[PDB]
């Protein structure tokens, strides 16, 4: 159950989804939770006093922001997503993201094309680390492109 | 046109961005008129809360019209994040409309907008127009930006526009007139007092 | 609204009785006016100005109570979603007299500014834009049907 | 620059030329909230309510009364910022649409024009500027000659009364015509006046408006002179003399009335250099000291400042004004300005006498009643709306809605005390200022309840303000200043202060004839001390270091109150009371010790210098304490007798009201005396600033119980809202005004959960009355209880106006507010502007933290039960002394107490070190010290018993 | 970079009990060396 | 303690220690956020039972008279003003405020009204815990002995 | 006997005509307004 945070009905949906999933064991995901730090505080307090199902999981997607309460940061485990360190890591991530079935399609050339694409992608984002020289500004060349 | 049609084919939205007066809203309206679509322009602001946007989307999906939301970034960041869910639901409804196995003899495609099932016409589309150069404007969350294909609309071709407008209005010397008026506007911009 | 519709009586009963009372008072006053149509003779009718003010207040109060009915009517015809509450009430009430609807089409259509009708105002021959351009339907639409 | 007149003229000309009726809707976009301008969508009901612009446009579109056949011009007369104007982006674009959040789309009719009349576009974005046709009106477009011609034409054509008076106006205009020419007297004076420096930015139209109003008053004066002399109507020669002299006088008082005395003198010298009008022949006296007699001759103002002898029972009274040169000049100027119903501004340092001067000039106008408003940083047009609701009434006339005072034949004057405090938006706009300007210029405003234009009638505005360079003061809009002339009220000079307070001290000391010979030195000493204080403690150090003639008035009033019951008193007693009042007024607000020591020494030196041949020790023994607890007169009290009396009273207090034991020490006695001084004064509110846990609340409750005041505290919880605070305010006001119950309303800064709380408190402290607190059924119940009360004390009062006035008087007399906060710096600076009354109507007491002496006394008294007796104690060679007044051969007990004080101070230093290292610190309070000594006593007793 | 003590204790428990490098190792000192190395490695991985 | 303690224990061991210490005296656990906090607090005041209140960073000012011990002894009664009502204080009442966030900053009044008890993690304690854990995991017989 | 008169009127009609008057009447009108609005029945004039 994926929910975008930012509205009161969104908060109600998040509360209901968590309440049903802690019993049923499904996964709950809340995006952009950095936009309501107080509600994050009460959410962490509610999470502390729970004995949920074994398979229950809660994902909180946030952008790196000081307004995030440190109580929630200590309560949970943090994973940082950012540009891959280098060309090799970028290409590895790109190849991991694409399913093997998609790349291995009946036109045998397709894979090579994908490889080329990956390389090109892994180039341009890398040039973003050199802001004045690689480009003229920090374009948002991301996974959607 | 190329970028917007590419976005439409993938059932995504369009996001032309650039400074004011570059022809973004007018370009979107012109593209909608080229395809014979009913295009509605909305001057968004902070009072466009979640239920208002949901009602607008319900109306657009039922009628099958185009929604050109100009100054999209004037909404609150939390509110943009909230609207992203409705945008994603609408795009998924359009995508399952685009599938081959389904035919118009089956049940109509519906999406869950405002806790109700609403039919989605295939002609409906969503376009957002913004200029990220203003200070104080909200920043679109990434989960919402990935739902739109963006395009920089920064420098309109003033010379060609002037030439064609003067030619179509009956000016016999339209070429020289445009070639004199466009540089004159440039000189007026960067020669007079600021 | 309350005479050309059936479900409104079952769904808004309080509004139905109150509007019936208001209509009774309005018809009584208008009959008194019709007996002697002299503007002065109307003027010196005792307690008429405050009666009209009360009538206006009550009618305005009733208008604010038709939100759900208007929402359902919008659900009936999608383009009504781009029509305000008072304009939608005017359209639905004056559906019999289509002459007053010509000013409301610009809100519902891209280029349609008025419809073309025969002398009986019973059959829709075609449409017209704001600049006078006209489109004639190949098969006309019958309002009576 | 002639913009408004230009578009009005164009509208009228188009209407006459084309036969199309022109209708213009003037809207001030920034005078109302954007929700009130464009509309609201109810989050619960989802029902759309139109704003002002939306309602106007929708009414034009509907064309029920044929608005589509007219030429409609919607003029946005106000500041433009990208918050409200961007919602017009579709309106100003080729879409020509207004798109509302509810999905409604309004098409702009072809006959509607959207116009903006603005003075600048320094905040408007490019998307907004590019969408509109620009017309730039330079200031040179409207020449000064144009304004002069308009003024003269109106003077010759329009009667000022509502014809002999028209003849007066025409004759005056004929006399004034030579001076109202290019390069003439007025233009030269104007171009020179821009070279001078003023308390506010000078504009041509403000000066011209002040001059025109004063000239109209001159014509009215001529009319009155003719009326009072029917046998001989005033002739041409005397008329010419009078008009020329009055014109030069009005030029002087307009073009330099908002500047220092030096700039007025410079303008007078320049005018005398350039003009040809006859002038006073004094060698060095500047022209500004001469008024213009109705006979047509220069007359010194000094003739109208007689040396008066105030009544002995009315010394330092609020309504008593000692005439002074500046006093009479400013009073005449204010009378002239108010008589024309022209709004005005009193600018000057706080306590200079702006409010006093305005009220004194208001005495000469009996048809005119004043209502006080105290603007704050959170002040919005809602305050003005509440005041209009209370004192005015909306009546419907065939021309529209008219808002007028309920009391017929009288002019209501809204004296707003803090014009320049309201928070300026980040686009350089004060909402209440724009709203006031909308009333002043257009004679009305918009009711947002139904978006209806309401015209003011018989309503006048007077503003007060400190100079805009002061902290928390914002410069007023230029477009607002063009309607309101500004007059600078500066602090009285040493000579004027000497005169006024010598008169007061004479009328005071006439009670004791033996002291009558000491009036001249006493006053001088006062002034001298005050002078040094004003130049020693500036606002640059602390926000509350503001000394004004209010301090001198309080000094005189306190000395009079002390000397009132006494039958005889030596010079030593008078000196002691003088020093005591000086300490209570100048040393209570001091923050750290060096300033208090400086004040003590300087009072010593001033008393010695201005009062020689007196016993220094008899009149100035350092523990100066006065009380009326051990007697019936406010006489000096011994420290030990006071300590025993307070101990007995506290023993009663513990059993009766609050069972919390207290440790007595000298600062507690001083503090309870200070609180008792204020609980005995009318409208006496306290502001206690000190560390939490220092006993401010407990001492306040103890003193209130001593004085019989009922202690009231609001019970704040998590879900406390503004409505709960309003309910508590209504309860306390009902108890304090309808039942004649003296109440001590004690409140802490922690109780303030919203700026609305501070706004309500500001209004209540300043006026003793919240305008919008009682309304509806609460108001009716309030009048009921007020009537029962008024008939209970035998007052025959039935109508609502005087019942409410009596209720306000009862609240003023019976309610005392105690405010407690911690001694923060940024917080104090913020509150200095957020609630100005907290520093103007509240007596400030800086309790601070417990001093080292206070800690030592507390420890010594508390550990008296503990043994701490070691006869063979060996004093170390280097005793680490902490209490500097500790005996040098200390006992074991004294060493123990010194160690305890050192422990407290080393915790202070440890927290200082953690704060410096970037760590997190928790404040150390005297409650920590009390816990430490309590644990010490308990552990000592336990361990001794166990060992034994 | 806000980490609780429970996070470090979970790291320690994983190194002690859920360590894949202690399949058949039975020597106490060898197990201790493996535990130390895996503690450093797992702490770095989880924190990083 | 002389003033009622405020406990700062991120690990939560201090709360367990307090509950076990006062278990025989019927200690109950509540929170400032709980809607039953008021009734539980007045019950503890009236019956003199130990009370443990968590989430002190959401402090309710209603406890201000209780923390300051502003008791009034009239007519043989010891009264405490809990909001707007007088309650017969029991001499055996005791309260413990707790929090799990060491980074919270309290206003000076609350810091004055309570005595702080910080349950920080020391190097010696951590070494002891880790040594016991490794002994139990790798040398179960030795740890059990 | 006034108690019985008031009780008789209240029992027979459900309302005592002279019980609410003055400020009590205005307060009753306000509470009646808010209670009718809460129920879902909109009324503004005193008689209804
Ligand atoms: N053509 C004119 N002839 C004579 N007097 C004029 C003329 N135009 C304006 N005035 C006068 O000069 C003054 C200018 O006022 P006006 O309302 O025109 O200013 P504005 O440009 O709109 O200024 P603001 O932005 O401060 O409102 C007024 O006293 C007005 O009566
Ligand atoms: N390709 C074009 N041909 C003709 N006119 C154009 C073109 N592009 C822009 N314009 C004109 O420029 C003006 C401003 O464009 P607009 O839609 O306001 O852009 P933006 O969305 O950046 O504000 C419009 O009036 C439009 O008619
Ligand atoms: N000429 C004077 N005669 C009598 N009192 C004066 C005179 N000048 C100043 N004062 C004293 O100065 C004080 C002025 O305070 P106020 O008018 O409230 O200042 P402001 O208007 O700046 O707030 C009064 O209390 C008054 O006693
Ligand atoms: N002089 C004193 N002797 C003993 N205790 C004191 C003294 N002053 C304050 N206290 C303690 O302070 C507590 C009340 O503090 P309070 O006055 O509410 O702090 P604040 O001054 O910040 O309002 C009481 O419980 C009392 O024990
Ligand atoms: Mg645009
Ligand atoms: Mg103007």
């Amino acid at each position: 159950t994926s929910i975008a945070i930012g509205s009161a009905e969104g908060f109600n949906q998040a509360d209901k989804a968590i309440n049903t999933a802690v019993k049923s064991g499904r996964w709950v995901m809340l995006k952009n939770v950095h936009l309501a730090p107080g509600w994050l505080m009460q959410l962490e307090k509610k999470l502390h006093s729970l004995q949920p199902h074994a398979c229950f999981r809660l994902f909180l997607t946030m952008e790196i922001n000081p307004k995030v309460p440190v109580n929630l940061l200590r309560a949970g485990r943090i994973f940082v997503f950012e540009p891959p360190p280098g060309v090799k890591a970028n290409m590895l991530r790109t190849f991991s993201s694409i399913p093997v079935s998609r790349i291995c399609k009946s036109p045998n050339e397709r894979a090579r094309l994908y490889f080329l694409l990956a390389w090109f992608h892994a180039i341009i984002q890398e040039r973003l680390r050199y802001a004045p020289l690689g480009w003229s500004k920090k374009y948002e060349f991301g996974e959607s492109d | 046109y190329l970028t917007m049609t590419q976005a439409l084919e993938a059932r995504l939205g369009g996001s032309p961005f650039g400074p004011a007066g570059t022809g973004k809203t007018e370009s979107v309206k012109a593209l909608g008129h080229q395809l014979g679509r009913f295009v509605l322009v909305f001057n968004c602001d902070e009072t466009f809360d979640f239920q208002a946007m949901g009602r607008i989307f319900v109306g657009l999906c039922q009628v099958g019209a185009w929604g050109c939301f100009d100054e999209f970034n004037r909404l609150e960041e939390r509110m943009l994040s909230a609207v992203s869910q409705q945008v994603q639901c609408i795009q998924e409804a359009l995508r399952e409309h685009s599938n081959p196995n389904y035919d118009k003899t089956s049940a109509p495609i519906t999406c869950e907008l405002l806790n109700k099932q609403v039919k989605v016409s295939p002609d409906m589309a969503i376009f957002i127009t913004m200029n990220p150069g203003y200070a104080g404007r909200s920043n679109l969350p990434d989960n919402l930006k990935k739902l739109f294909r963006s395009l920089a609309m920064t420098k309109p071709d003033r010379q060609l526009i002037a030439q064609v407008m003067l030619y179509s209005q009956g000016f016999r010397t339209a070429e020289v007139l445009a070639n004199k008026i466009v540089p004159f506007f440039k000189l007026c911009d960067e020669q007079l007092s600021s | 609204i309350f005479t050309g519709s059936a479900d409104i009586k079952h769904l808004l009963p309080v509004e139905t009785q109150r509007f019936q009372s208001i209509s009774t008072e309005f018809l009584a006053l208008m009959k008194k006016v019709s007996k002697s149509p002299l503007v002065m003779d109307v003027l010196n009718i005792q307690g008429v100005q405050r009666s009209l003010e009360r009538l206006a207040d009550l009618l305005g109060k009733i208008q604010k109570a038709l939100g759900e009915y208007l929402e359902r009517e919008r659900s009936s015809f999608p383009r009504f979603y781009f029509v305000g509450d008072e304009d939608l009430l005017e359209i639905i009430g004056n559906s019999k007299n289509v002459a007053k609807l010509q000013k409301h089409f610009k809100k519902m259509f891209a280029g349609v500014s008025s419809i073309i009708l025969n002398e009986d105002n019973s059959v829709v021959l075609g449409i017209s834009s704001r600049e006078g351009e006209e489109v004639m339907f190949k098969t006309p639409v019958s309002i009576t049907e | 620059s002639g913009k408004s007149m230009a578009w009005r003229v164009l509208l009228k000309a188009l209407e006459r030329l084309e036969g199309v009726e022109g209708v213009a809707h003037i809207i001030d976009p920034k005078a109302i909230s954007k929700d009130h301008l464009y509309g609201t969508l109810d989050p619960n009901t989802r029902e759309w309510t139109d704003g002002l612009f939306t309602h106007v446009l929708r009414k034009i579109i509907d064309s029920v009364r044929g608005e589509l056949q007219k030429r409609q011009w919607i003029v946005f007369d106000g500041d433009v910022d990208p918050e409200w104007v961007e919602n017009l982006n579709s309106v100003l674009d080729d879409n020509k649409l207004l798109t509302l959040p509810n999905g409604e789309r309004l098409s702009l009719p072809p006959n509607v024009r959207i116009m903006f009349e603005v003075q600048d576009l320094k905040y408007a974005t490019l998307a907004t500027v590019s969408r509109c046709g620009m017309v730039w009106f330079s200031e040179d477009v409207l020449s000064t000659d144009m304004i002069f011609n308009n003024f003269l034409a109106r003077l010759r054509s329009i009667p000022l009364d509502e014809s002999p008076m028209l003849q007066i106006q025409r004759d005056a205009a004929t006399i004034m015509q030579p001076y109202f020419t290019s390069n003439g007297l007025v233009t030269k004076a104007l171009e020179h006046a821009f070279q001078l420096e003023h308390i506010m930015d000078l504009t041509r139209l403000r000066c011209l408006g002040s001059l025109f109003s004063m000239l109209h008053q001159a014509c009215r004066n001529v009319a009155q002179y003719n009326a009072n002399h029917p046998d001989f109507p005033m002739q041409i020669e005397q008329l010419e003399r009078y008009i020329q002299r009055y014109l030069v006088y009005a030029i002087l008082w307009s073009l330099s009335g908002d500047s220092r005395l030096k700039m007025r003198a410079e303008l007078g010298e320049y005018i005398r250099r350039i003009t040809t009008v006859p002038l006073p022949t004094a060698p060095n006296i500047p022209i500004i000291d001469y008024e213009v007699s109705i006979s047509g001759e220069w007359s010194p103002w000094q003739a109208k400042v007689p040396q008066i002898e105030v009544e002995t029972h009315k010394v330092a009274a609020p309504d008593v004004v000692v005439p002074t040169l500046d006093t009479v000049r400013h009073e005449a100027l204010l009378y002239t300005w108010l008589a024309e119903h022209k709004p005005l501004v009193l600018c000057g340092p706080p306590g200079s006498g702006k409010t006093m001067t305005l009220f004194s000039a208001l005495r000469a106008l009996p048809d005119m009643e004043v209502v006080g408003l105290n603007f704050s940083s959170a002040t919005t047009p809602e305050l003005l709306l509440k005041t209009f609701d209370h004192y005015c009434e909306y009546r419907r006339t065939p021309n529209g809605v008219v808002l007028a005072p309920v009391q017929l034949g009288k002019w209501l004057v809204l004296f707003c005390d803090e014009i320049n405090l309201p928070d300026m938006d980040k686009y350089g706009t004060q909402r209440v200022i724009s709203f006031i300007r909308q009333m002043v210029e257009h004679g009305g405003f918009y009711r947002t309840s139904d978006q209806t234009w309401v015209k003011l009638e018989r309503i006048q505005f007077v503003g007060a303000c400190n100079p805009p360079t002061d902290p928390g003061r914002k410069p007023l809009s230029h477009r607002f200043l063009r309607h309101v002339p500004v007059v600078y009220v500066d602090y009285p000079g040493p000579a004027s202060l000497t005169q006024i307070y010598g008169t007061f001290n004479r009328a005071m000391l006439r009670l004791i004839p033996s002291l009558r010979t000491y009036a001249e030195p006493l006053t001088a000493a006062m002034v001298e001390f005050y002078t040094m204080s004003q130049e020693r403690f500036t606002q640059d150090t602390q926000p509350h270091y503001i000394y004004s003639p209010r301090e001198m008035t309080r000094w005189v009033r306190g000395i009079f109150e002390a000397l009132r019951p006494l039958e005889t008193l030596p010079v030593e007693g008078l000196i002691r009371i003088w020093a005591h009042e000086a300490l209570r007024l100048f040393q209570d607000r001091l923050v750290e010790d060096e300033e208090r020591r400086w004040t003590d020494e300087n009072i010593d030196t001033v008393a010695l210098k201005h009062f020689p041949n007196i016993d220094r020790e008899k009149a100035m023994s350092r523990p100066i304490l006065y009380s009326n607890w051990l007697s019936k007169d406010y006489i000096p009290v011994d420290q030990e007798e006071l300590r025993d009396y307070v101990k007995a009273r506290l023993k009663v207090f513990y059993e009766e009201e609050l069972d919390v034991p207290l440790v007595l020490f000298n600062e507690v006695l001083d503090h309870v005396l200070r609180i008792d001084r204020i609980f005995r004064q009318p409208q006496g509110h306290l502001l206690l600033i000190g560390v939490s846990g220092a006993g401010k609340t407990t001492l306040s409750r103890f003193v209130a119980w001593m004085n019989g005041l009922s202690v009231y505290q609001i019970k704040v919880h998590r879900k406390y809202t503004g409505e709960d605070f309003d309910e508590d305010l209504r309860t306390v006001l009902r108890r304090s005004g309808c039942k004649n119950e003296k109440i001590a309303f004690i409140m802490d800064e922690s109780n303030v959960l919203d700026s609305g709380f501070l706004e309500r408190m500001n209004t209540l402290l300043a006026n003793g009355e919240v305008p919008g607190l009682f309304e509806g059924d609460e108001y009716a119940t309030l009048m009921t209880q007020c009537k029962e009360g008024a008939q209970k004390e035998g007052l025959m009062l039935d109508s609502h106006e005087e019942l409410y006035k009596w209720f306000t008087s009862q609240v003023i007399r019976n309610l005392h507010v105690v405010f407690t906060m911690n001694p923060s710096s940024e917080g104090l600076k913020d509150r200095a502007a957020t609630s100005p009354a907290l520093f103007n109507r509240c007596v400030l007491n800086w309790f601070g933290d417990w001093s080292t002496e206070a800690l030592y006394q507390v420890g010594k008294e508390f550990t008296s039960k503990m043994d701490l007796e070691k006869p063979n104690y060996i004093v170390p060679d280097y005793m680490p002394v902490v209490y500097d007044k500790l005996p040098q051969p200390p006992s074991h007990r004294e060493a123990i107490v010194n160690s305890c004080v050192f422990v407290h101070q080393t915790l202070h230093q440890a927290n200082a070190r953690l704060a410096k290292r970037g760590g997190r610190t928790m404040a150390i309070t005297p409650r920590h010290y009390l816990d430490f000594i309590n644990h010490y006593a308990n552990l000592f007793h336990e361990k001794r018993s166990e060992l034994e | 970079y806000q980490y609780s003590l429970q996070f470090f204790l979970d790291i320690y428990h994983n190194v002690l009990y859920e360590n894949p490098n202690l399949k058949g190792v039975t020597d106490h000192t060898q197990r201790l060396s493996i535990i130390t190395k895996d503690l450093f490695q797992v702490a770095f991985n989880r924190v990083a | 303690f002389n003033r009622y303690p405020l406990i700062i224990d991120p690990s939560g061991q201090a709360t367990e220690f307090i509950m076990n210490e006062y278990k025989d005296r019927k200690i109950t656990r509540t929170s400032f956020l709980d809607d039953a906090f008021r009734k539980n607090l007045e019950s503890a005041l009236r019956f003199g039972n130990p009370l443990l209140v968590q989430d002190v960073e959401s402090y309710d000012p209603v406890l201000n008279p209780v923390l300051n011990r502003e008791v009034r002894r009239t007519g043989g009664r010891v009264l405490i003003t809990l909001g707007d009502q007088d309650i017969d204080l029991s001499p055996s009442f005791v309260i413990f405020l707790s929090t799990r966030d060491p980074t919270v900053e309290f206003p000076p009044d609350l810091c004055s009204r309570v005595t702080f008890v910080n349950f920080t993690v020391t190097r010696s304690s951590l070494q002891s815990q880790c040594l016991n854990e490794v002994l139990k995991a790798e040398r179960p017989d030795v740890d059990e002995k």
